[PDB]
């Protein structure tokens, strides 16, 4: 219900887009926001979307670098981090909250997809 | 023999001084036409083709939609913004939508939305255009001699075909054994493909109206584009949805071509398939026989005995065709053909087949002749062994000048000042009955232009009792004729 | 619609029968009769309306009918 | 057509917005607009006609709507 | 809930085994064996005839041709009994707890089903007592009068008398074998150009054509269930057993 | 070209449907007529038709015997034998010839279905 | 006009507006009778049964 | 029923005797003679009517015989 895209390895400035498949339900009555958390590190909130309307919402420091969308046709929410660099290495969730402002229960979480940032 | 067994059979009797004769050619309709000294002819419009033919527009009659997006802001923020607004394979709306803190915003009010959907189509209407001087008409000329293998035929065998273009609008035909024909013809009056689309859908064909396809309510292409993905009224195809102010969804509208195929009554069908194939119009050619001549008139009556191989049978037009063998020993030779009264003193009727002739004796020659109301016997051959046939006429000469008539008046109906050119020889009575024709209709034109047939009944019933409900004499007869003719015209149109 | 202009008076028709002539010939009237069959009410008021604006019965009859004819067609 | 039955006047209507509401809701008058615009000729013909029939600028602007209103729908 | 289906019609057909029959000038109708079977619209017309087509006589003959009208799309249109009638509702007490200020499901927002078949719907909302309603759901949408119509994954909810007024073929609802269309001559063209041939189309497809239709009409769900979401209910509220929750 | 169906064997009282597949200009332009032979015995004509009009011309013998009709979709002429006997046993031809009555030139002609009432 | 080992001679139009059951003519099958409501009665009597 | 059409002024007549013609000459006027016996009341109603609407004896005797006639023959 929150099935999120494979780990990718990508290289610095380059961008990587993970996706968060939901549910029918998910899509129309919850809202999904975006947790990355680099190895050896804490959570960190990226933004978050309520797919039905489509306002992306976005923390301080990742605003303007960082692009959320959501396709109402395929009930999906897209995470598209541009600028990669060597502390992007970390594991990004897509977690579910209801739609209202002061309601921030992520009950469900993603399956986390790890994104590493190296030439490799 | 062609026009044998054809409803719109026409007979276009004389020439003028220099042997010329004015005809309409229709594609239903058939013209025979016949001189005091030359062979009766048939002619037949059996072709009109468009040859490269140019797509103006495409229409989408169905579409599809994917890629839907929606964005929002949050009230007293103004309107959002999608990237997809700018993307012409996107069809968008903005709406309002009730916000709140429930919804995650901050603010209560009416906060705009916006939605995209990806837009394609499934299958369009192309409607090509074709220059006027691509047009071809393919004219087929038969003698009306009586040889077996013209009755009626719709083959090849003995007719000639000419193919008329706007190029070359002068042709003769070589009729074998009758001279040739000379066709002056004037394609470029005849349907004015300028103002004319060649609409083409699915397996079916239309010729419509350029103004009316350039105004149909769906989306389209300018036909120059190779992949789509910039059509036009994309919002014709598509339904957007607010119901209360909680969601805004898109959707298409289904398959229309029901909807095309109720928008093109009224509109003639054609053929597009193997080439552009136009069986409907007409085709206006000056006819010349001055280089045609009957064949036999060197020949000497036959001396024989005639049998009828096939009894007398009267067609749709007035006339009857039998059909008869030779015995006798001069094998070409004249056919003492006539039509008289009981007591053989006078002659009553008039045969078509004019100068019929026995090519050979075992070949059955089948004559058309135009026998009088009422009684009149058909007398074949010489008195040594003549057979004379009874024959009855059930119509009346007042009826047949009725009928005259009503054919005249629906010929002015379908091919309005083109009428006029019909059977006409010049004439100064033709000349300014056309021009005064031409003048009226292109009036008529103007007021009528876009009505259907009962609008047009309404309006002549309207018309006429202004004129009858009328002080003034002149004004009430010139406005009761005015509407008599809109009442002809609005029941004898298809509109 | 595509169908609610439906190329009758284009002024193209030769003697040849056009695409769905026979059925569009009389379908307009059918609809206005069934319509008139569905909503006797409106009917009744469109006559009493054309009563009232027209003063001779021509132009009152006239009125009745064009309501009549184009309250289903505004539709 | 079914088009040219479309379903509404039936009296079934909530504050829920209806199928084509917005599209619909202005098709008629552009229909009539577009097909004033393209037949100049019928309008003044209606014109005449309408001032001819009505003694009273009521009647007469009446005739003259109901006329335009009625020869695009007919159509 | 329990719809029954009312009538199907047909809005994209096709058609197959075109034949034709003529008759020469004079001699009466042509007869073919299709015209006893209802699967085929049948047409008769005039043909002109003559020795060169084949008729030793020379006027117009009757020509009828058939073809068999098949069915591809339906626009199935079902009826409910006001019984079958199930209304939700939900009842949230204004509160500062916020729980359910926003929530649908539970919780402070107890929803309640009204049908036909009780007329008192009892909430009891935890702190505050018992809400009781009485509702009308029989005089509220007038379901003898209307019709679920489903087309495609589409649901409107339309006028009985509206629906069945429709210009289209159409099987009576009871129908099993789905041949036997009734009006297949509002979905099929017969074509006499120059009154030499007769032919048959089976003029598209009505998809776009119903849509157009249904202009004015609410959109509804069929897929699953057949819910509406239109309408209105009304009710009476009891506030007898209702009680501040922080007095 | 016109290609005619396999031949069929039958028993006494029963029916046989024979057709005859012609080409679109053959169908449209002309007519097709079906002549038996019996094994050893001359040519039987038993009727035609004129595809694009219907209304098929039986021979006398074969009156309320024989029912011929034509497929203008599939562009196919049929014939139907009811009350098969061992007398009608024989080899049936659909041939081709003009629209016209007066000339009855078959300038094509089918392979020729025969119709058996015995075991092969 | 024949009926049963007797013949009359009857006028077209006549003929053609008998109010019977027909068949065109041409039929060759005798079955699809064109207005057979003319040869048959259908009887509801209280509106129980047909 | 066949019966009430029967082929009688068709203009086909000769000197030939047709199938029913001295059986049928007299056989209209022997059925409404036997229904104006049968039902006398019919007959006075119908002379009180043609009196009343007949204004000279040719038009009351003329109004008369035909509903006499007619009468019977409608049934
Ligand atoms: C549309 O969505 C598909 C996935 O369903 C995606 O592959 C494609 O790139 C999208 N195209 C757009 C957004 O133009
Ligand atoms: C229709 O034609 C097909 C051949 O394409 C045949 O198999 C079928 O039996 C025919 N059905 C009818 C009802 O004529």
């Amino acid at each position: 219900q929150l099935v999120e895209s494979g780990a990718e390895v990508k290289k610095p400035g380059s961008s990587v887009k993970v996706s968060c498949k939901a549910s029918g339900g998910t899509f129309n009555n919850y809202a999904i926001s975006w947790v990355r958390q680099a190895p050896g590190q804490g959570l960190e909130w990226m933004g978050g979307i309520i797919p039905i309307f489509g306002g992306a919402n976005y923390a301080q420091k990742f605003q303007g670098r960082v692009t959320i969308t959501a396709d109402r046709s395929t009930s999906t929410v897209y995470m598209e981090l541009s600028g990669l660099r060597s502390e992007d290495t970390a594991v990004y969730y897509c977690a579910r909250r209801p739609q209202s402002i002061f309601d921030w229960n992520f009950d469900l979480w993603g399956r986390g997809t790890l994104v590493t940032v190296s030439s490799a | 023999m062609r026009c044998i067994g054809i409803s719109n059979r026409d007979f276009v009797e004389g020439v003028s001084g220099g042997s010329w004769v004015d005809i309409v050619l229709e594609h239903g309709s058939c013209v025979t036409t016949m001189a005091k000294n030359k062979p009766t002819l048939d002619f037949e419009l059996i072709k009109t083709e468009a040859k490269h033919p140019a797509t103006l527009r495409k229409y989408c009659i169905e579409a599809k939609l994917t890629n839907t997006t929606t964005a929002s802001r949050c009230p007293t923020q103004g309107e959002p913004s999608l990237n997809e607004e700018q993307d012409k394979r996107f069809v968008c709306k903005h709406s309002m939508v009730d916000r709140g803190w429930g919804n995650g915003c901050g603010l209560f009010g009416k906060g705009g939305i916006v939605t995209c959907a990806m837009f394609t189509c499934k299958k369009n209407m192309e409607g090509k255009i074709v220059q006027p001087e691509n047009l071809e008409y393919t004219i087929v000329i038969t003698p009306h001699s009586g040889e077996e293998n013209a009755v009626g035929n719709d083959t090849g065998k003995h007719g000639k075909e000419i193919k008329v273009t706007p190029q070359s609008s002068i042709t003769e035909a070589e009729l074998t054994g009758y001279g040739t024909v000379t066709m002056e013809c004037s394609p470029r009056t005849g349907l004015d493909f300028n103002e004319m689309v060649l609409l083409q859908m699915e397996n079916k064909a239309w010729l419509v109206h350029r103004q009316w396809f350039l105004d149909l309510p769906l989306p389209w292409l300018p036909g120059a584009d190779t992949q789509g993905s910039n059509w036009i009224q994309k919002e014709t195809l598509v339904t957007f949805k607010n119901p209360h102010a909680k969601k805004q969804d898109v959707v298409v509208l289904g398959s229309q071509e029901g909807a095309m195929h109720t928008a093109l009554t009224g509109a003639t069908e054609i053929q597009m398939s193997s080439g552009n194939l136009l069986f409907t119009g007409h085709l206006k050619c000056r006819l010349r026989m001055d280089k045609l001549q009957l064949k036999g008139m060197s020949y000497s009556m036959c001396t024989g005995k005639f049998k009828v191989v096939k009894e007398i049978a009267e067609t749709q037009h007035g006339t009857i065709v039998i059909r008869v063998q030779y015995e006798g020993d001069g094998s070409p030779c004249k056919i003492p053909f006539e039509i008289m009264d009981l007591e053989k003193r006078h002659v009553l009727g008039r045969l078509i087949t004019v100068n019929p002739i026995v090519t050979e004796k075992d070949s059955p020659v089948n004559i058309e002749a135009e026998p009088p109301f009422g009684d009149s016997y058909i007398i074949i051959g010489v008195e040594p062994g003549q057979l004379k046939l009874s024959w009855f006429k059930k119509g009346s000469s007042i009826g047949q000048m009725f009928e005259t008539t009503m054919r005249g008046a629906k010929r002015m109906a379908i091919l309005g000042d083109t009428a006029w050119d019909f059977g006409s020889l010049g004439g100064v009575f033709t000349s300014i009955g056309k021009a005064l024709h031409q003048v009226f209709g292109a009036i008529y034109g103007a007021a009528f232009s876009g009505v259907s047939w009962t609008m047009k009944i309404l309006i002549g019933v309207v018309i006429t009792w202004i004129g009858m409900n009328s002080r003034s004499t002149s004004l009430s007869v010139s406005l009761v004729l005015v509407g008599v003719v809109t009442l002809y015209l609005g029941v004898m149109v298809q509109a | 619609s595509v169908a609610l202009v439906p190329h009758v008076g284009m002024g193209l028709e030769t003697r040849t029968e056009t695409w769905m002539s026979s059925e569009g010939a009389w379908k307009h009237a059918q609809r206005i009769e069934t319509w008139v069959l569905r909503h006797p009410g409106f009917t009744i008021m469109a006559a009493i309306l054309a009563y009232t604006i027209g003063t001779t019965y021509f132009q009152r009859v006239l009125i009745f009918i064009l309501l009549t004819a184009v309250a289903p067609s505004m539709t």
